[PDB]
């Protein structure tokens, strides 16, 4: 019951790094520019209720 | 023994050894061999006394000629053993020690007494750091402390002219080597010169300190013991237990291991050993003193030779066991008993039943005295054997002894002061207590295995007042409300309600009766039922003369149930009382209106007549429960398969993506509790007038007496709700987390329950458990909290002579008058003489006991208000005056002079409050008149607008109703500047609207009618370009902060009013012209090019739950301030801006002229309900939400927060259905402002911004004053109960619940002088209370004294 | 600064938990006793939890205590025992700490350390045989222990048979006599022979003591005297340090360096005319010392500054060895700890022991100092251990009785099975079978008269120990009505007869006489006591007048 840490102190100290860490705890959406102005990958269930 | 105040102060050594019988020197307690005491330990004999009464210890002496002689051979003092008990023997302790409390107390005593803080202290003590002692003047500061490295330079630096020590040696030097003159003059002088508000604060804080320091009798190093006295040998025994095993205190382990140690610190010295090895001694002594006194403050107690921290001296005292709270207040009693109470109905209600044996052993004495005076004894050893032979003659002699002697009989917990009645004893068979019935809902007392106490009352003035003043024929009106506390209950009830009914065609219909009597001659004989309707001659003795009873015989038609009823009626009373129903509120109506017109002892005697008829034909109706009485509703099955359609409904729409889950899981709740309720009510008109019977005739439907109905319309038990459960369905179980359960109940009791559920009935069952579970372990906190503040306050003197009282009108909460006035001026004395609304007269002297006469005269001539004189502006200096605080009491005349209302106050406020749900429990546009009366209206401010319609311009104007009558009817508060209609003081028809206005947005309407323009609405800067753009409506809207720019914060947003020309009308009366500001969110719709009309809507700005429980009482009477505070004014006049948006906005308002500047800083995330050109009024609404009570009691006066408080916490009573008068939480309240502050002390002797009391200061600035002098301005507090009753005039009162450690060190080093008179403190010391009976007796030594 | 906000959240939440205040606490100290005590002064702050649990409903609802003027001081008690440093707690760890600055090692530093006690001892002991009333002492005991008023064996503690004491007596008696009997000429040989005949002989320390004791008396004589002369010639007369030892030094017998320098015309010599007197008795009575002992005051203030140096390197060297074996001393005194005492306790009787063990050490037989003083140690402690530690204390046979009756009822209840018997006991022990009752009775502790017999509401132990000395109210009214009675009965007889039978009784009297004074009284130590006693018994033996007495029988 000792102090408070940020939790992701444990996850680091278990030989992860942050990108391995954000790429545990989130899915992807990927961001291009395909001759014009940012191009998006859009799957349907992504963007429901915004 | 009668001394006088007690009066402590610290131990001076010397005065420690005067307490001496001889130094204690060794560990031994006893000899293991011989179980006398070793010579000389923390026992002995020739310190503490002779073990044996009268015999020496060797034995050479032992005759009761020899006391006094101290033998030659073992010096033990020849006396009596209970010398034993108050001989205090001292310790020689080599180095001293400092005692803890006045080390740790938390504001540390050495501390804020040298001037130094805490942890220095703990250095020089437990050897840290050493520290200086007046090292002359060289190079260091005297409380200058060093370390080990800096003295032994420092040796070298100044070995001669310099003095530094550490260990108690140290802080002793200090305190001894201070002189504390000195500090007062050198505190006087920066008080003086150093001119910072908390500078010299803390400055004249320490010389207020130092003075009274030196204004006691003490010196400022007794705080460091040098001499430690050793409690005696029997208050710490060593009791020898059966088998050699001896079962002793844990003090003598204590002062066993101090007296090692200090054995063993004096043995170091002698050899002179290195100084680790005296210092962790002088360590382990100060550990070992400082766990004899306290064991704890010092971070980990010395457990014994259990794991169980073992109890020390500043522990014996404390707590919940300690001698205060444990064996001061909570003693077991010689003479008492107790049993299973039990139902006796055979009883007048001034006599309890009780068992012979019980009697037998109650009254040994008393049988032991008359055995001896009539000679049936010579001896009263031979007296005990006949009584304990249990003979033929000892019956009689106790049947002569229990002739008129009240036994107290109690019950487990006494809540309320009727909890404890004395009753007559009637010597009984068997071994239950035979209680009267009546009784038990005064005890609250079932007799499902109740066990009630009985004691006796010894003497003879006790005796008087087991009979006079709690006899049981004397306290039957509740101390809490004047209505009787003899309601009878359910047999009785029921037994009435069956007798008093009618069936429609029974025996002897019609037929005309010559009185009572003969009908009781009719049904007796079964010529005629009990209930069937009958033309009889009563003859009722109304008694409209003075005093009078004029007979008026006549012909009422009536039943020849209530004719047998009325021959136990007594006089006074008129036979409409008993024609009706007889319920059980109206047959406890009976009860009141008797005691209300005939006094009391008719009333007694008709109770009984009433439960001696009632029991009689409540068995005689054989009123039977049977399982063909719970009538299921035939319409049922329709029901439950309608409302299981219309879930398939909302099932069906939910699979449609149409609805949520949170909003199907909400219809189908309430579509469930649609069917629940009319299920219900198809049962209970199925079940109510079900009967159907005929007379002569077709048919015909009267009430039935389906046996259920009849015990549930009575009042006998029960109510629409549990007959729900019994046939209807039962509704929906509510999970105890608080949410409702969804799947309902669709079955009964009549029929089954299937598993799931009776299973999902078993949460809600289980909650009610486990909260009456916490509910009856801690069911008298409230009561105990309330008489810790309001308990030392006796109404102690005739008449104030006072005219201000409190005005009392009926409440009236927008609606239907709830409280009315007889209900409020019914006991309390007015203050100012009441006029007839053409004053015609003077209708009621200022000093009229309003006894229902009066309140008949009020109510006849249609008084409004009453100014009524009231316990919080009583002048009285430590009391509270005969007169006002009215009447009520369990009698019903004028209080009588002493009895201790604080006591009952807080009772009458603590009892119903079991009656109370325990957790806190949340309830949560137009007006519209009622009936025929005129309208009223309160600080309106209106404008005869050219539209016609009627608009008010005053924040406040409250809308009443009055009639012709001239009373007030009703009241409404209209919001600002609502569209009026009628006329002010006019007259309007009934349930008619007469007010309309805006219901979330601010009308900004106009003062009169002119011409107009803009000034300073430049777009972007202060204005925005809004506009219903589908309407073309230009609304360029003030800007806010956030949108204006940082000169436009800078800029003033606006509107002004042009004349006819181009410039501006000064505002009628002042001379402001003629225009209006604006603040952000001032939404404007129309612009420049229009003249107003009086009703412009300028502008648009847009925008209860009341907790119930006790908890709300708790915190009511707590004061604690609200979340949300309701801002409120501050000085009456002009209203305007301040410093804009530091975070929080500055309110600036203005008077006419005097001082102006007063400027309030706001969080601005709240609205301000305030305008920004008005004259805001000194207590006014700036905001909303709660307001706190001081900030009322600051800026309106006392009578504005107690009639807050008293209808805030009647709100709280009201809502649930409890009746409490107002006298009582009027009483706590005037607890509660106790306290006072001062602003100009003048020409009185109180610090400035000092907290004193108000009886104090009051009474010198009156008899200043009252000389040529000057008076003294203060201003008054007000304080939570657990603060208010944080300050105590006594310590032995403040050292029972307070924490008693910090109540005694700090009387013990104020050196404070505790008189007697308080009640905690004389039922503390075991003399005579000052409150009842008690209060002449002090009358008495108050003459002694001073005399 | 954090921990004060700790401080503010705990003001506004109403309560904290033990995680929130195990947050904010400030890092690195985290003994769990400065914790604790941080805890408790929270407690008495403002805050009133300190929680585990948020809440809390109606059971004891919305409580509160204010407490001004001590969250002012708690608040201030934090926020400077977080920004000054971590204070220690207890007083275990004070110890600790505090002899942790002790350099822990005397690999044979121990012979260096003897050898400093040694030179101190043999200074003083130059001291000793230099003090000429330590040999007239000397010589005093042999007179006073010869006759039989004192023992040879109690004096002196033996040399490097009382009669070889003797003879040796006599020796240094001619020895002394000779140094004596020369009042300048050969002196110096005397106290030479005198000195090398008397240093291998050795005393009582409390000899000793009682040797130093004079010394020091000595030392305060001639220290008050040179009182007497200096701050009644310097301090009273301006008399200063430079113009008073000009005169006060190297001789410092003769009354002319005082008197004569009255006569200097100098100021002090100006203000010395009434301290003349008071200066003359001071030198006086030091040339009366002088009379008394044979040497100078200069030779006595060096003599005992020499013992007084020897002293300190003695003492010194003691505590650098003390503070040395402390260590050694924890050690052996863990051992220990629940003999029904403290840890610490247990190590300041080590200390003791450990004292002892130093003063009771030579080399000159090969010992390794640390086990030498385990053994003391141990034995200290545990006669420590044994003689205060029961409640009521059992002596040391005792105690040691009680531990064999362990040890063997631990190796029979494992040999037999089950357990032993008393019976069984008395021949394993060979006790008489009556005292091993009695050792199992006595050997048990008591009980805490604050035990919790939490059978009830909440109770004590101590709540249910009746008392049994009282006397019944109704013996005290059977008492008093026997009084009226026997009252009654008596003034139912004759002045004398009723005189008489209350004498001889103790009737409304004190204490009841003898035939001696009823015979002192009525003229008559003879049978017409006998007569009226017994014939007055007979007359009140009459039923129908001591009925009423006889119903008084308890039978
Ligand atoms: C621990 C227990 C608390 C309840 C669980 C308390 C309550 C009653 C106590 C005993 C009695 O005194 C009787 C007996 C007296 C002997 O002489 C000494 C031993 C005995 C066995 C006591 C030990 C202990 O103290 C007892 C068991
Ligand atoms: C039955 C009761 C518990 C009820 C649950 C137990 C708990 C402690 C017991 C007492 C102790 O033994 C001490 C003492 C020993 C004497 O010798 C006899 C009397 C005493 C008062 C005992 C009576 C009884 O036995 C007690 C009250
Ligand atoms: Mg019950
Ligand atoms: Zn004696
Ligand atoms: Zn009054």
């Amino acid at each position: 019951r000792r102090r408070k840490l940020p939790a992701t102190i444990i996850l680091r100290a278990l030989n992860y790094t942050t990108e391995q860490i954000l790429d545990l705890f989130f899915e992807k959406v990927i961001f291009e520019i395909r001759d014009n102005k940012l191009q998006m990958e859009l799957v349907p269930e992504r963007l429901r209720g915004e | 023994e009668e001394f006088d105040a007690i009066k402590i102060a610290l131990a001076s050594p010397d005065m420690i050894r005067s307490w001496s019988f001889g130094e204690v020197k060794k560990p031994e307690t006893i000899n293991y061999r011989t179980f006398k005491p070793e010579r000389d330990g923390l026992f002995c004999a020739r310190i503490f006394g002779p073990v044996k009464d009268y015999e020496c210890l060797c034995g050479k002496y032992k005759r009761l000629k020899h006391r006094g002689v101290i033998c030659e051979k073992c010096g033990v003092e020849v006396t009596q053993t209970k010398v034993r008990r108050e001989r205090m023997g001292h310790i020689e302790l080599a180095s001293p020690t400092a005692h803890i409390w006045f080390l740790k107390s938390l504001p540390s005593r050495i501390g804020l007494l040298l001037d130094m803080p805490l942890r220095d202290i703990e250095r020089v003590l437990y050897f840290e750091s050493y520290v200086v002692i007046e090292g002359g003047m060289t190079n260091l500061e005297r409380q200058q402390i060093l370390t080990e490295e800096q003295y032994l330079d420092a040796l070298e630096e100044f070995g001669d002219e310099f003095d530094a020590k550490m260990g108690a040696e140290a802080i002793q030097a200090l305190l001894k080597s201070m002189d504390l003159e000195q500090e007062c003059e050198q505190l006087r002088e920066e008080l003086n010169e150093t001119n910072s508000e908390t500078k010299r604060k803390k400055l004249t804080k320490r010389i207020k300190l130092l003075e009274a320091f030196v204004q006691s009798g003490n010196k400022p190093e007794w705080m460091i013991l040098t001499v430690l006295p050793v409690l005696p040998p029997d208050l710490r025994p060593l009791v020898p237990l059966d088998g050699g095993r001896f079962a002793t205190s844990d003090l003598n382990d204590l002062y066993r291991r101090v007296i090692n140690r200090n054995n063993r610190l004096k043995r170091l010295l002698d050899l002179a050993a290195p100084d680790i090895i005296v210092r962790n001694e002088k360590r382990m002594l100060q550990e070992a003193v400082d766990a004899l006194l306290d064991n704890g403050r010092r971070g980990r107690a010395i457990t014994g030779s259990n794991k169980r921290p073992l109890k020390s001296l500043a522990d014996m005292i404390k707590g919940k066991q300690g001698r205060f709270r444990q064996n001061l207040l909570g003693k077991r009693v010689d003479y008492s008993g107790r049993s299973v109470i039990t139902v006796g109905p055979y009883l007048r209600l001034h006599q309890c039943g009780l068992p012979k044996k019980m009697a037998l052993e109650l009254f040994k004495p008393f049988i032991y005295g008359k055995l001896e005076l009539r000679g049936l004894a010579t001896t009263i050893k031979a007296a005990k054997k006949m009584v304990e032979r249990e003979e033929a003659v000892v019956w009689d002699i106790l049947d002569e002894v229990i002739r008129e002697h009240p036994v107290l009989l109690n019950r487990a917990p006494t809540l309320h002061r009727l909890g404890i009645q004395a009753f007559e004893p009637v010597l009984i068979e068997g071994k239950a207590i035979q209680l009267h019935p009546l009784v038990c809902a005064a005890y609250n007392a079932d007799f499902d295995g109740d066990q009630m106490a009985v004691h006796v009352p010894l003497t003879l003035e006790a005796q008087l007042e087991a009979r006079a003043l709690m006899m049981s024929t004397n306290n039957i009106l509740s101390p809490a409300n004047g209505e009787p506390i003899i309601v009878p209950s359910q047999d009785v009830v029921l037994g009435l309600y069956y007798m008093t009914r009618d069936c429609v065609n029974a025996k002897g219909e019609g037929m005309v009766l010559t009185g009572p009597k003969e009908a009781e001659r009719l049904y007796r004989s079964g010529l005629a039922s009990l209930h069937a309707r009958v033309k009889v001659r009563i003859t009722e003795y109304e008694k409209d003369a003075n005093g009078e009873l004029v007979a008026k015989t006549s012909l009422k038609d009536t039943t020849v149930g209530r004719a047998i009823l009325w021959m136990i009626v007594p006089k006074g009373l008129p036979y409409s009382i008993v024609n009706q129903a007889l319920g059980k509120k109206a047959i406890s109506k009976m009860l009141n209106t008797c005691y209300r017109i005939l006094g009391l002892k008719p009333t007694v005697i008709f109770a009984d007549q009433i439960m001696y008829t009632g029991f009689a034909y409540a068995a005689r109706s054989g009123a039977s429960v049977g399982i063909d009485d719970m009538v299921i509703p035939e319409k049922k099955h329709e029901i439950i398969s309608e409302a299981e359609a219309e879930v398939a409904e909302i099932q069906e729409q939910f699979q449609s993506g149409l609805v949520t889950a949170g909003e199907r899981y909400n219809k189908v709740i309430d579509i469930w509790a649609a069917a629940n309720d009319r299920v219900s009510k198809a049962m209970m008109d199925n079940l109510q007038t079900e009967t159907v019977i005929n007379r002569d005739g077709q048919e015909e439907k009267q009430v039935s007496f389906n046996s259920i109905y009849m015990m549930a319309d009575s009042g006998a038990r029960g109510s629409a709700a549990q007959i729900r459960q019994l046939a209807g369905m039962r509704g929906l179980m509510a999970k105890p987390d608080g949410s409702i359960i969804e799947t309902p109940i669709t079955a009964n009791f009549r029929e089954g329950l299937n598993v799931l559920q009776y299973f999902i009935s078993t949460h809600g069952a289980r909650k009610g458990l486990a909260d009456t579970a916490l509910k009856t372990a801690n069911s008298g906190y409230l009561t105990r909290r309330l008489v810790d503040v309001a308990q030392d306050l006796v109404v102690t003197e005739d008449d104030c002579g006072t005219h201000e009282g409190i005005m009392m009108t009926p409440v009236i909460e927008g609606g239907d008058v709830k409280e009315p006035l007889r209900d409020r001026v019914l006991g309390r004395v007015t203050a100012e003489d009441v006029l007839k609304p053409g004053t015609a007269d003077i209708l009621v002297p200022r000093n009229t006991l309003l006894h229902e006469q009066w309140c008949d005269l009020l109510e006849e001539n249609s008084v409004d208000a009453v100014k009524v004189r009231s316990v919080v502006s009583c002048d009285t200096d430590f009391g509270v005056c005969a007169h006002c605080y009215g009447r009520d009491l369990a009698r019903g005349h004028i209080i009588n002079k002493g009895e201790a209302i604080g006591v009952i106050a807080a009772q009458s406020i603590g009892e119903p409050g079991t009656q109370l749900t325990m957790r806190t429990f949340h309830i949560g546009s137009s007006i519209q008149v009622k009936n025929k009366g005129s309208i009223k209206l309160s600080n309106v401010k209106s404008v005869v607008n050219s539209s016609g319609k009627l608009v008010i311009t005053s924040r406040n104007t409250e809308l009443k109703l009055i009639d012709e009558f001239g009373r007030t009817k009703e009241s409404y508060k209209v919001p600002y500047g609502a569209v009026l209609a009628k006329g002010d003081g006019e007259q309007v028809a009934g349930g008619e609207t007469v007010a309309n206005w805006d219901p979330h947005t601010m009308p900004v309407i106009t003062e009169v009618s002119g011409f107009v323009r803009f000034t300073d609405m430049i777009d972007g800067q202060t204005i925005t370009r809004q506009t219903d753009e589908l309407t073309g409506l230009s609304s360029l809207v003030v800007l806010d902060s956030a949108e204006r720019t940082a000169g436009g914060k800078d800029l003033r947003p606006a509107l002004k009013i042009v004349d006819a020309q181009g410039n501006d009308v000064l505002i009628p009366g002042t001379d402001m012209p003629a225009q209006y500001f604006l603040p952000g969110k001032a939404i404007v719709q129309l612009e420049d090019g229009v003249q107003i009309s009086s009703g412009d809507t300028l502008a648009r700005i847009p925008q209860k739950d009341i907790t119930g429980g006790l908890p709300r009482v708790a915190d009511l009477f707590e004061a604690r301030r609200p979340k949300e505070p309701a801002i409120l004014a501050e000085i009456s006049g002009i209203v305007s801006f301040g410093k804009e948006t530091k975070g929080k906005r500055r309110l600036v308002i203005t008077p006419v002229d005097g001082s102006d500047p007063y400027e309030e800083m706001i969080p601005k995330w709240r609205q301000l309900n305030v305008f920004e050109g008005e004259r805001v009024e000194r207590g006014d609404v700036i905001s909303d939400g709660p307001e706190a009570p001081h900030d009322i009691l600051r800026l309106r006066g006392v009578h504005a927060v107690t009639r807050y408080i008293v209808n805030e916490v009647q709100d709280v009573y009201r809502l649930q259905g409890v009746k409490i008068n107002d006298k009582h939480i009027e009483v706590i309240v005037r607890q509660m402002l106790r306290k006072a502050t001062i602003v100009n002390a003048g020409s009185s002797d109180f610090l400035e911004g000092e907290q004193v009391e108000y009886s104090r200061v009051k009474i010198a600035n009156r008899e200043l004053e009252a000389n040529g002098k000057v008076g003294a301005t203060y201003s008054r507090d007000l304080l939570g109960i657990t603060k208010a009753s944080l300050a105590t005039e006594s310590f032995i009162s403040a050292a029972s619940f307070q924490e008693t450690t910090r109540v005694l060190t700090e009387a013990a080093v104020a050196g404070k002088r505790d008189e007697l008179r308080g009640l905690k403190e004389n039922v503390i010391v075991g003399r005579l209370i000052p409150a009842g009976t008690g209060y002449a007796y002090h009358q008495d030594r108050m003459r002694r004294r001073a005399a | 600064s954090q921990l004060k906000l700790l401080v503010t959240r705990g003001k506004e939440q109403g309560y904290l938990t033990y995680a929130e205040v195990n947050d904010h606490l400030p890092e690195d100290i985290v003994d769990s006793d400065q914790i604790e005590d941080i805890i408790q002064m929270i407690n008495d702050m403002g805050i009133q939890v300190m929680e585990e649990a948020p809440d809390a409903d109606d059971l004891m609802l919305a409580e509160n205590t204010a407490d001004e003027d001590a969250a002012e001081a708690a608040a201030q008690v934090l926020s400077s025992v977080e920004s000054e440093i971590g204070r220690t707690t207890d007083p275990v760890r004070m110890y600790m700490r505090e002899m942790g600055t002790v350099e822990l090692l005397t690999r044979e530093g121990e012979i260096d350390i003897a050898k400093r006690i040694e030179d101190g001892i043999n200074q003083v002991q130059c001291s000793v045989a230099e003090y000429p009333e330590a040999i007239t002492y000397l010589l005093e005991q042999y007179d006073r222990v010869e006759a039989e008023e004192a023992r040879l064996s109690d004096l002196i503690t033996g040399f490097v048979d009382p009669e070889l004491a003797r003879e040796k007596f006599a020796e240094l008696r001619a020895q002394y006599v000779v140094t004596r009997d020369t009042i300048h000429a050969t002196a110096q040989e005397e106290i030479l022979k005198l000195s090398e005949v008397f240093k291998q002989f050795r005393l009582v320390p409390k000899q000793f003591d009682y040797l130093v004791n004079s010394m020091r008396v000595m030392m305060d004589r001639v220290r008050t005297q040179e009182r007497l002369i200096m701050k009644l010639c310097v301090e009273q007369c301006k008399m200063p340090k430079k113009n008073f030892i000009t005169l006060f030094t190297g001789n410092e017998t003769s009354d002319t360096w005082f008197n004569a320098a009255i006569a200097m015309n100098k100021p002090w010599s100006e203000k010395l005319h009434d301290v003349s007197e008071e200066v003359h008795r001071a030198l006086q009575k030091l040339q009366q010392i002088e009379e008394e002992t044979g040497l100078t005051i200069e030779q006595v203030k060096d003599i005992n500054r020499r013992m007084s140096i020897g002293e300190a390197k003695a003492r010194r060297a003691k505590k650098e060895m003390v503070e040395a074996n402390l260590r050694l001393v924890i050690s052996i005194a863990k051992k220990y700890t629940n003999r029904g005492l403290q840890f610490l306790d247990l190590i300041q009787e080590g200390n003791i022991g450990l004292m002892k063990a130093v003063d009771k050490f030579e080399y000159r037989r090969g010992y390794k100092f640390s086990t030498y003083a385990t053994w003391w140690i141990r034995q200290a402690i545990t006669r420590s251990i044994a003689d205060q530690a029961r409640t009521i204390r059992i002596p040391v046979h005792m105690i040691e009785t009680i531990n064999k009756l362990n040890r063997i009822s631990r190796q029979m209840l494992q040999e037999m099975g089950r357990e032993p018997t008393p019976e069984e006991l008395a021949e394993r022990m060979l006790m008489p079978e009556d005292k091993i009752r009695k050792v199992l009775k006595i050997a048990k502790e008591p009980i805490s008269m604050e035990t919790p017999i939490g059978d009830d509401e909440d109770s004590h132990l101590g709540d249910f120990i009746e008392d049994t000395t009282l006397e019944l109210p109704l013996d005290s009214a059977t008492t008093e009505s026997l009084r009226a009675a026997t009252h009654d009965v008596l003034a139912g007889l004759t002045a004398r007869e009723a005189k008489v039978l209350r004498m001889r009784f103790g009737i409304d009297m004190n204490t009841d006489y003898t035939l001696e004074e009823v015979g002192k009284q009525f003229d008559v130590t003879r049978e017409r006591i006998r007569q009226i006693e017994a014939k007055a018994l007979r007359k009140l033996r009459h039923p129908s007048r001591s009925e009423v007495l006889r119903s008084f029988l308890d039978d």
